């Protein structure tokens, strides 16, 4: 996770080919390089991704998600609340631990009715 | 023999401290009578303070 | 590895630079406004009247306007060290010594007076060639036994001096110099060898 | 009687000052466990900046000539793992354990 | 109370290499013009390097100091105002002047330095600091042991808490100028012929030991043996910058043939291998018994001047000399110098005693260290009551100097 | 712009609002 | 620290002015072969006769 600096391709010729997307991310800890796989660029422009956005880009699927404008680039002069955040803290690359408590009767409940047989229900 | 080397240490250690080669029982320093910093000290000071912001 | 690092100037050729503070360091137009809504307080080369000098003279400084007038403040610095002044009649009613000559204890106060009561410099700079040879510990002892007598005259307490301790000290120190290597490796040998006697003696004791 | 050709002899009204026997004494400006008086002043400890937000490792505050007050740092062979450290693999470990037990002087700002 | 106040004080370190001249404040002299002058039968001078280094008729090089003092003031006052009028490019009565001097200066010649620097520059301060002095306060000690090494002398000077021990100081003559004559010595005895840069119109390659293939310049005016022997001594001065090492320990034969040579060119194109004889010529600083000049002399080395100068002053303070030894001059940047030095030291130092060498080998450290403790002492805020003023001068007359200054 | 019409004040002094 | 206690780190400003004669002047050179404390009277040999 981190801003995003740079998303240029690296163009290539094919034994226009590009084999690599670099993005740079920005965060207050400091600023990282990746060489992500070149099909990224789909996701890229389906979540919108600029220049100064914060995104996130799990490790596994490699598809990017954007969290909105950095909050560097917010004035006090526009309105709007979800499309701005405050640049990441710590390493652009984490390793994240999740622990959750439930029961077998939670399972239970969520696997018996998943949340239009929605709006009905 | 140790009780040799004991006593021959012991010895060599009195006779080292008669003749004041022995370091260990460094005689004190009188305090000098206690005085307030002059002028020339906070010179000095000024001068350390100076010279580490030079380099 | 090391907890903390102390140095002077700095710790290693190695030195990473320091940080100097600035603004506009994220870029000028980000703090485009900051600097824009103020102005600069005007700075004058100026002259100023240190108090701490005795002539009178004026040098010049870089100071703001406003300041100009003010005392200088590094004259709040200027403070010698307290040394008595005496009299022709105090010095021939009191301070007489057969040892010394009136001369030479005001050449000696001179230079105490000079030197911060520093004695290894008034030592370095003291005049065996016009006046007798003196050692550091001589000078130390006419200073403070006239500062007492002076005290006592006039006025609280003060320790008393003790020329013959320091005396032997130094003489200890200096003997302790002058031992070549072989005498000091043997001092070391011994410091081991008894420090090797006595951790035996302590194991069989801690045995028992 | 060994002692006497040099015996410590205390005289009424004064006083005395120890020498130095486990450790040779040092500058001031010198680690206590280098025998020096370690005065604070000239003390480099781990600092963490507001902007950017990383550890930049030993430092020490010290007024410039103008009144601008200066970070002087010190180079230290850990220096990578001092960027990584914030927030509180073998050197790391330990590092870690050793600022966790606060063993180690890492200063922080706050505002007043 | 702030930091230390700029006065615009002008710091002056007139030495027998090169004069070293700033405004107090920088971190390096703004100028250091070789000291040497041409002088043409007041006399015609000329000072600085671009006015040396061409040929003329009748002009002799000397030097206004002698043993590290100046002896003729008629071209130290020729100096001065070179200084002042192309590299201050300001008026003398404008700025207070620190000069720095040397340790053993007479009593007489501070005087009658006082005396030209108010009633010829009409300046309105001065004050006269020891090269010690100032050499320990650019490292930040207020006390140790200042060795320097320059071109005249190489002296140990005990400083405590900014005050030189004038008893402790110890003095050799074995300096720059000696490892000059050494190496002119070690030249003769190869029979390289000395050409001088001026001298030589064009040159071509040759190899090893060939004779030089070199053309001389036409129309070259008779020239003083002194220019001759000034312009031989700078191109030796190279020689010793280039070439020279001390070696890490006492010297052997077997040991200095091993390591690998160093290749040297002269100006003249000739080109030689120096073999082990470059390190030869270093170790008489240490080893003077050994220099075919005098085995028999009285002469010390540079590490027993060192122990020697310590010796002669209050144990007290031998632990803080020892503490903080300062090493400077142009001489000590002969590679390993420093290395050496210290080994020597660890060696002979009493193992009671903490011996430490401050690390600022480097030339601008090394060479400017006087002028550089000069500007920072100028710089103090504390040190303004120092100042000896105009009124001063006036009043106390010229012997004002020797109160004022310690 | 905010200096056509206002006065920059001195560093140190409080604002007040002091026109052109 | 562990205790909760804080320290504020130190900053190393010019000298500055005396107030009183509280500014007790130390030896730099005395401290490198004796402690900067007196000796307590407690472990301080009985005076000689
Ligand atoms: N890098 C170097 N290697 C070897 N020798 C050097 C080097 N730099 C300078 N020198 C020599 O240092 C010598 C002394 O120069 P320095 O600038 O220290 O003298 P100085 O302090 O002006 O004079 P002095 O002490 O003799 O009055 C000169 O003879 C010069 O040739
Ligand atoms: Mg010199």
């Amino acid at each position: 996770e981190g801003e995003v600096t740079e998303l240029t391709p690296c163009e290539t010729e094919n034994p226009k080919t590009i084999s690599h997307v670099i993005i740079g991310l920005k965060t207050a800890k400091g600023t990282k390089q990746l060489k992500l796989d070149p099909s990224i660029f789909e996701s890229l422009q389906k979540e919108r991704v600029e220049a100064g956005d914060v995104i996130y880009i799990e490790a596994n699927s490699g598809a990017v998600k954007r969290q909105g404008r950095c909050d560097t680039y917010a004035t006090e002069f526009d309105l709007e609340a979800e499309e701005y955040v405050p640049l990441p803290k710590g390493d652009v690359h984490k390793k994240k631990e999740i622990i959750q408590d439930v029961t077998l009767h939670d399972l239970d409940v969520a696997n018996a009715r998943p949340q239009i047989l929605s709006m009905m229900g | 023999e140790q009780i040799t080397l004991e006593n021959q240490v012991h010895q060599r250690i009195a006779e080292l401290r008669k003749a004041g080669l022995w370091s260990q029982r460094r005689l004190p320093k009188l305090q000098e009578a206690p005085r307030p910093k002059s002028h020339w000290d906070y010179l000095l000071e000024e001068m350390q303070w100076m010279a580490t912001d030079f380099a | 590895m090391h907890r903390e690092v102390y140095a002077l100037l700095y710790s290693d050729k190695k030195d990473a630079p320091p940080l100097l503070p600035s603004d506009t360091g994220q870029g000028y137009r980000t703090v485009k406004a900051k600097l824009g809504s103020k102005k600069v307080r005007p700075w004058k080369w100026m002259p100023f009247t240190n108090p701490a000098r005795k002539d009178g003279a004026m040098f010049f400084h870089w100071r703001r306007a406003a300041e100009e007038g003010k005392d200088y403040p590094f004259a709040r610095f200027n403070k010698t060290v307290q040394v008595p002044v005496y009299s022709e009649q105090e010095y021939q009613l009191y301070l007489h010594d057969d040892a010394w000559t009136k001369a030479e204890t005001d050449h000696l106060f001179d230079l105490s007076r000079r030197f911060d009561l520093r004695f290894v410099v008034i030592h370095d700079r003291y005049d065996h060639q016009q006046f007798k040879k003196r050692s550091v510990e001589d000078l130390k002892e006419r200073y403070y036994h006239i500062c007492a007598k002076l005290a006592n005259v006039r006025a609280l307490k003060i320790p008393v001096f003790d020329a013959g301790h320091e005396r032997r000290r130094k003489e200890q120190l200096e003997r302790l110099y002058n031992r070549t290597p072989e005498q000091v490796a043997e001092e070391e040998y011994l410091l081991q060898e008894l420090r090797k006697i006595e951790a035996r003696k302590k194991e069989r004791e801690k045995r028992s | 009687d060994p002692d006497g050709p040099f015996a410590f002899r205390r005289k009424a009204g004064c006083q005395y000052y120890a020498p130095h026997l486990d450790q040779t004494g040092n500058w001031p400006w010198t680690s206590p466990k280098d025998g020096g008086l370690g005065d604070v002043r000239y003390r480099y400890c781990l600092t963490t900046l507001t902007v950017p937000q990383r550890c930049i490792g030993f430092a020490r505050r010290r007024v410039g000539r103008g009144g601008r007050v200066l970070l002087d740092r010190a180079h230290s062979d850990y220096d990578s793992v001092f960027h990584h450290l914030d927030l509180e693999s073998k050197d790391l470990s330990q590092i870690l354990v050793n600022i966790k037990s606060c063993r180690w002087r890492h200063f922080r700002p706050r505002t007043p | 109370v702030y930091g230390g106040d700029e006065v615009g004080a002008l710091v002056f370190d007139i030495g027998s290499y090169t004069v070293r001249a700033g405004y107090a404040g920088e971190d390096c002299p703004k100028v250091d013009f070789p000291t040497a002058i041409g002088m043409v039968v007041g006399p015609t001078y000329y000072i600085d390097t671009n006015a040396l280094r061409v040929p003329r008729e009748n002009m002799e090089a000397i030097s206004p100091l002698k043993n590290g003092m100046v002896e003729d003031w008629d071209s130290f006052q020729a100096i001065l105002d070179h200084t002042y009028k192309m590299h201050v490019k300001s008026e003398a009565s404008l700025h207070p002047v620190l000069m720095s001097e040397a340790p053993w200066n007479t009593r007489a010649k501070r005087e009658k330095l006082t005396e030209l620097m108010f009633e010829h520059y009409n300046i309105p301060a001065f004050f006269l600091c020891k090269t010690a002095v100032l050499t320990a306060f650019a490292n930040g000690r207020s006390t140790g042991l200042i060795l320097d090494s320059g071109a005249t002398h190489t002296t140990a000077i005990p400083v405590h808490d900014g005050y030189v021990l004038q008893q402790g100081i110890v003095k050799s003559p074995l300096a720059g100028d000696f490892i000059t004559m050494q190496c002119r010595e070690l030249f003769q005895e190869m029979n390289i012929e000395l050409v001088p840069p001026y001298m030589i119109a064009s040159k071509e390659a040759v190899r090893e030991g060939s004779p030089a293939n070199w053309k001389r310049k036409e129309k070259l005016p008779q020239v003083t043996r002194s220019w001759h022997n000034y312009m031989c001594n700078c191109v030796i001065q190279d020689f010793q910058a280039s070439v020279l090492q001390v070696s890490d320990s006492t010297y052997d034969e077997q040991v200095a043939a091993q390591m690998p040579t160093v290749h040297y060119e002269f100006p003249n194109g000739y080109n030689c291998d120096f073999g082990a004889e470059r390190l030869k010529i270093p170790e008489g600083l240490f080893d003077p018994s050994n220099v075919k000049g005098l085995s028999g002399n009285t002469m010390l080395g540079v590490s027993h001047v060192v122990t020697t100068s310590v010796g002669m002053c209050d144990i007290d303070i031998r632990p803080g000399l020892y503490g903080s030894v300062i090493v400077a001059g142009g001489n000590t940047l002969i590679q390993s110098f420093t290395d050496r030095l210290n080994r020597e030291l660890s060696q002979k130092t009493p193992p009671s005693m903490r011996l430490k060498l401050i690390a600022n080998n480097t030339t601008v450290e090394r060479r400017f260290s006087s002028w550089i403790g000069g500007s920072i002492l100028a710089s103090l805020g504390t040190f303004q009551q120092m100042w000896i003023s105009k009124q001063e001068y006036e009043e106390g007359g010229k012997q004002c100097v020797e109160r004022k200054c310690p | 712009k905010a200096s056509r019409l206002f006065q920059p004040v001195q560093y140190g002094q409080k604002p007040e609002g002091r026109t052109v | 620290d562990v205790d909760g206690q804080t320290e504020v780190m130190p900053l190393w400003t010019p000298p500055t002015p005396p107030q009183d004669d509280s500014d007790i002047y130390l030896d730099s050179v005395m401290c490198l072969m004796y402690e900067a404390t007196p000796i307590p009277e407690a472990k301080l040999p009985p005076v000689y006769v």
